[PDB]
């Protein structure tokens, strides 16, 4: 099983701005196997209603795919995007940046 | 549209 | 070259803990427009993109027959694969395969293809030529003639030729304003003011399709790479995408840069400058 | 799915002509031309992939358009005498099934180089005699005509091949009962050539 | 000769019957495709197996079932049977470039009831000795009668070995009664030979008609014997006259 790791990045799908809503996107890309598990806490670890598209593959046979919710930001929020799996010594966590 | 597999076609 | 479909196949036998499990995804150059699923007690290939809900009944069951055949034919190549590679049957293994058709900027067929990987691995793959194979070891060898003695190459060739071309055309016309589109960047550039040293330049891309583009930042027309960071594209959510390159160097003068990004939805190389 | 255009088709020994067949289908498999006789099942002649493609073979040639395909037989020999059909597979299905077309079917009129038109009786070599009444050796053109009476028998005719002496033959067969049957009038009803020996 | 085998070739049987047609595919062959032709009418997809296993479902019918067995071979089970049942069944066996190899199909017969079976009588009548005279050619007539259904084949054997030369026997068997559906049949073939061929009395001809009826265990309540599958013959020594 020569296993590639999960490749993520944490944005928000519209210039991010504090007033209205948007929405918080977690693009996992680039691992295998297909088993992944994957969350948007607000550092509080939880976030339901959270939804996903569907799994599928690239040019190079690396799974990937994409998680998002509809959120509202703050100075005061703290968004992060959690994301276990199998190539992982533990689930490996990247906070949001209003850039990046 | 999908392509269709014959009989046979297994890996 | 302009246009594409392609299909994608995951088979995977779960650990000796059950009969596999077969998915198949449509794709239209990004846009997902079918997919389906084995695992459920009625399982149906289900629309993804609205244009596509039109197609009538024997459609959607054209296409159900098929991946409920391919369903049970795959857990026999899996039995199969594994059996050359002497693994046991717990046993956790896939295969994948990506077929399609390219259409160029007239509306005709490149090339077509039709890969396949096992466990992740490149397998066999149709030549260009749409005649030969590609094995990878003495096993996906035993696979190419197990193929040529069913002539598979010359009906794979049929269909990137034909059919495939063919309703390519069809659903283009179709979801023509979302698929012929091609919506542009909304473009800038941005800093932070704690940073390492000076401004964190970041060149943006934004709510554009399709995911072509290309970024690069320039000392008057030149090309980086070493001085800086690029991000790999991802999806808006909203069938659009995203990129950037940004500069942070240690070494700033301020107002005297450029992001040369050039877009399929743009009527020139843009040039861009920020001010305060 | 698949039609076949001349449903019935009866030609000469030595009359060229094209068998017809149309075909829709989402994505061409293939195309495939059998020939059937009475009783036993279809056998293969040609399978034709590609817009364009034609097969030999012998008396029979095979083509392939992007509509339908044709089966042009040259020089019918009576031998072609079988009905024909038409199969076409699909790239929008898994699996090798066939629909097949309804079917053509063939009969070759065979030549008769020296016809010598005949009706004879002939004795039943049982105990029992029930004649039997032969008109034979008739031409092409002589075909036999059933009769409205319940009680004559009147076969259709058929051409005996002695492949060992290069020699055909034509013929049909009469029988009934006994008085006012005695078979100079068996084949009563049909168009007989003027010609025909009646022994005494 | 293709390589499927088909049994049985012939079955009659009564109406809200059951019977069951085999098929063998050609060796090296895994599928198996089995058709119905209803006499007048075109070849329609039944139903289709690959290995196990069934791979494709034309247009059976409810009433009717099949599998295919571990070996390879193939068993179409025809539960319930109608009159419009009746008809061709033809198993093929596809593969694997794949051009579909088919059998030689097995003819079913399904009756209202069994009475009106009948086992042919054959007779041979002589070369007429005017045509002898007149083109020194001797026909042969074979005469079957008296039969149902129309399932007959007739074969001419000379000296103990069949021939087919100089023989032609009617492409359709003939209604003794028109005017009745049941019509029992009737079917008549020529043999003609050389006038000394025929006039040679150590030459032996026997017209041979193949009858296929009712099978081995069946209830037969009718006075008359019972119609089973048989051989009826009629034979003649050729006359030196």
């Amino acid at each position: 099983m020569i296993q590639r790791t999960p490749k993520i990045q944490v944005y928000s799908r519209h210039p991010a701005e504090n007033g209205k809503s948007n929405f918080l996107n977690c693009y996992v890309s680039g691992f295998h196997p297909s088993d992944i598990e994957v969350d948007l806490l607000k550092n509080g670890e939880r976030i339901e209603k959270v939804e996903h598209s569907d799994l599928s593959f690239s040019k190079d046979w690396s799974f990937y795919l994409l998680y998002y919710t509809e959120f509202t930001p703050t100075e005061k929020d703290e968004y992060a995007c959690r994301v276990n799996h199998v190539t992982l010594s533990q689930p490996k966590i990247v906070k949001w940046d209003r850039d990046m | 549209h999908p392509v269709g597999e014959a009989d046979y076609f297994e890996y | 070259g302009s246009h594409s479909m392609r299909y994608f196949y995951t088979a995977m036998s779960r650990p000796g803990r059950g009969e596999p499990r077969f998915i198949a995804v449509g794709y239209v150059d990004d846009t997902q427009f079918v997919r389906f699923d084995s695992d459920a007690a009625s399982p149906r290939t289900e629309p993804r993109a609205p244009w596509i809900e039109q197609e009538g009944p024997e459609y959607w069951d054209r296409n159900t027959q098929i991946f409920k055949t391919n369903t049970q034919t795959y857990r026999e190549s899996l039995r199969n694969l594994r059996g050359y590679y002497n693994q046991s049957e717990a046993g956790s293994h896939i295969i994948q395969r990506m077929y399609g058709c390219d259409l160029g900027p007239d509306g005709r067929l490149l090339r077509g293809h039709d890969q396949s990987a096992y466990d992740g691995k490149d397998y066999i793959a149709l030549n260009e030529d749409l005649s030969s194979w590609t094995a990878a070891d003495t096993a996906a060898q035993i696979t190419q003639r197990k193929w040529e003695a069913a002539r598979v190459a010359e009906q794979l060739r049929a269909y990137l030729e034909g059919l495939c071309v063919e309703w390519l055309r069809r659903y283009l016309e179709n979801g023509k304003e979302t698929l012929q589109r091609a919506d542009p960047p909304k473009t800038h550039v941005t800093h932070h003011p704690v940073s390492d040293h000076e401004a964190t330049l970041r060149c943006w891309a934004l709510g554009f399709y399709p995911a072509e583009i290309t970024l690069t930042w320039q000392r008057d027309g030149e090309d980086q790479t070493q001085d800086t960071e690029l991000v790999e594209t991802r999806p808006a959510g909203d069938r659009t995408f995203q990129k950037w390159a940004a500069v942070v160097v240690p070494s700033g003068e301020e107002q005297r840069y450029t992001c040369h990004v050039q877009h399929e939805g743009l009527p020139k190389p843009l040039t861009l400058r920020w001010e305060p | 799915q698949v039609t076949q255009s001349p449903e019935a088709l009866r030609l000469q020994e030595g009359e060229s002509s094209s068998l017809n067949c149309s075909y829709t289908v989402s994505g061409l498999r293939g195309l495939f031309w059998y020939r059937q006789d009475p009783g036993k099942g279809p056998e293969f002649l040609f399978t034709l992939y590609s817009a364009g493609e034609e097969k030999e073979k012998e008396r029979l040639k095979a083509t392939l358009t992007k509509k339908e395909s044709f089966l042009h037989i040259t020089a019918p020999k009576p031998e072609d005498s079988a009905t024909y059909l038409c199969a076409v597979q699909d790239l929008g299905t898994s699996g090798s099934r066939l629909t097949f077309g309804e079917g053509t079917q063939l009969t070759v009129n065979p030549n008769i180089q020296n016809p010598d038109p005949a009706v004879y009786q002939l004795r039943d070599s049982k105990s029992s005699d029930k004649s039997v009444c032969l008109f034979t050796d008739f031409d092409s053109q002589t075909n036999v005509s059933q009769s409205k009476d319940s009680d004559v028998y009147i076969t259709d005719k058929c051409v005996l091949d002695m492949r060992s002496m290069d020699f055909k033959s034509n013929s049909a067969v009469a029988w009934s009962n006994k008085s006012d049957f005695a078979c100079a009038n068996a084949f009563n009803n049909s168009i007989i050539p003027e010609d025909t020996f009646f022994p005494s | 000769d293709s390589g499927v085998t088909q049994t049985p070739k012939h079955l009659i049987t009564a109406t809200g019957q059951r019977v069951t047609l085999r098929c063998s595919p050609r060796s090296g062959d895994l599928s198996v495709y089995w058709y119905q032709q209803s006499l007048d009418q075109g070849l329609q997809f039944l139903i289709a197996y690959y290995n196990g296993e069934e791979r494709a479902k034309g247009n059976i019918l409810e009433r009717f079932s099949a599998q295919q067995f571990p070996d390879l071979h193939s068993e179409l089970n025809l539960s319930s049977l109608e009159l419009g049942d009746s008809a061709l069944y033809f198993c093929a066996s596809s593969a694997r470039s794949g051009e579909l190899f088919f059998g030689e199909g097995s003819r079913l017969t399904v009756l209202e009831d069994l009475k009106n079976v009948f086992p042919p009588e054959v007779a041979v009548f002589e070369p007429s000795e005017a045509e002898i005279s007149h083109t020194q050619k001797a026909t042969l007539v074979c005469l079957a009668t008296g039969f149902y259904p129309d399932h007959v084949e007739l074969s001419w054997w000379v000296n103990g070995k069949e021939v087919h030369s100089g023989v032609c026997t009617d492409p359709q068997p003939l209604k003794e009664q028109p005017a009745l559906n049941d019509s029992r049949y009737a079917l008549s073939s020529r043999l003609r030979v050389s006038a000394t061929f025929w006039q040679n009395p150590r030459n032996h001809f026997r017209c041979q008609v193949q009858f296929y009826g009712l099978s081995e265990n069946d209830e037969w309540t009718q006075d008359r014997a019972k119609p089973v599958t048989q051989i009826v013959s009629a034979e003649a020594w050729g006359r030196a006259d």
